[PDB]
C-alpha cells in the first residue's frame, strides 16, 4: 500500500540484513510493482542471489534480460541442465554468445551439448556441428 | 421586529445553548430558511456530543463558513463536509492540509474535478504537498 518505491530497494536489504529467510514472502508479494533488474543488479553486489532462485524461476514469465542470465548462471554453477533447456526453449530475451562461452567448456559432455545446441538458434553451423565433431561420434 | 442571528452570540458567552432548542425546532417545523437558525441548529447538534454529519449534509440551508470555524478544531472531520457541499475549497486547504486526513481532500478534488485548484495546490509553496499525493496516489 506503499506510495514510493525506494521504501522496496531499502526493505529488502533491510530484511537481508535482519531477516532474510522470511525474504521469499516479501519477495513474492511485491514482484508485481517491482523492477526486479534492479534487485538483481542489487543482489550480485551482495551476492545472495543463490537464495532468491525460486523466486526468479517464477518471475522468469516476465522475460527480462538481467533475469535470464543471472538465473542461467546460478544454473551453471548449480551444474543443472534440465532446467536450463526449458529456460533457453521458453524464454529468449538473452544473449546466446556468453552462455556458450561457458557451456562449450563446462567439463562436461550434457552442458557442451547445450553449447553446440543454441548456436543453431543464431543460425551459426560449421562451428555447432564441428564442435561436437570432437566428442559426439554417437549421431548427434 | 427581533434579531435571531445574536441571540446565539448572547448565549454563547452564557453557555445554555440547549435552552434554544424547542422554540427553534418548532422555527423549522414552520420551515424558515434562515441561516441564523439553520447555523445554530448545528451549533447545538455539535455540543450534543453526537455525531451530527448527515444533518450537515442535507440541511441545504445553513453556512459552511461559520459551522467551519466553529468545527475548526472541535471536528474538522465534518468541517470538512462542511466545506464540501458549501466549495469552500480554500477553507479545506486552509484547515484540512493542516490537520487532517489528506484523503478526504484527495476524494474531494478529485470529485470536484477543478484544474485551477491543482494549480494553486501544486507549485511548490505547499509544505504539505508529499502527503497528500502520497495519499491520492492511492485513493485514485
Amino acid at each position: 500500500k506503499v506510495a514510493n518505491v525506494e521504501l522496496y530497494y531499502r526493505a529488502i536489504q533491510f530484511y537481508l540484513e535482519f531477516k532474510p529467510l522470511l525474504l521469499n514472502d516479501l519477495l513474492m508479494v511485491l514482484s508485481p510493482r517491482l523492477d526486479h533488474t534492479r534487485a538483481v543488479n542489487y543482489f550480485s553486489k551482495v551476492k545472495q542471489l543463490p537464495l532468491v532462485k525460486p523466486y526468479l524461476r517464477s518471475v522468469q514469465n516476465h522475460n527480462n534480460k538481467s533475469v535470464n542470465e543471472s538465473l542461467n548462471n546460478l544454473f551453471i554453477t548449480e551444474e543443472d541442465y534440465q532446467a536450463l533447456r526449458t529456460s533457453i526453449d521458453a524464454y529468449d530475451n538473452f544473449d546466446n554468445i556468453s552462455l556458450a562461452q561457458r557451456l562449450e567448456k563446462h567439463e562436461l559432455i550434457e552442458f557442451r551439448r547445450i553449447a553446440a545446441y543454441l548456436f543453431k538458434g543464431n543460425n551459426r553451423w560449421k562451428q555447432s556441428v564441428e564442435l561436437c565433431k570432437k566428442d559426439s561420434l554417437y549421431k548427434d | 421586529q427581533f434579531s435571531t442571528d445574536e441571540l446565539v452570540a448572547e448565549v454563547e458567552k452564557r453557555n445554555r445553548l440547549k435552552l434554544l432548542l424547542p422554540w427553534l425546532e418548532a422555527r423549522i417545523h414552520e420551515g424558515c430558511e434562515e441561516p441564523a437558525t439553520h447555523n445554530a441548529l448545528a451549533k447545538i447538534y455539535i455540543d450534543s456530543n453526537n455525531n451530527p454529519e448527515r444533518f450537515l449534509r442535507e440541511n441545504p440551508y445553513y453556512d459552511s463558513r461559520v459551522v467551519g470555524k466553529y468545527c475548526e478544531k472541535r471536528d474538522p472531520h465534518l468541517a470538512c463536509v462542511a466545506y464540501e457541499r458549501g466549495q469552500c475549497d480554500l477553507e479545506l486547504i486552509n484547515v484540512c492540509n493542516e490537520n487532517s486526513l489528506f484523503k478526504s481532500l484527495s476524494r474531494y478534488l478529485v470529485r470536484r474535478k477543478d484544474p485551477e485548484l491543482w494549480g494553486s495546490v501544486l507549485l511548490e509553496s505547499n509544505p504539505y504537498r508529499r502527503p497528500l499525493i502520497d495519499q491520492v496516489v492511492q485513493t485514485a
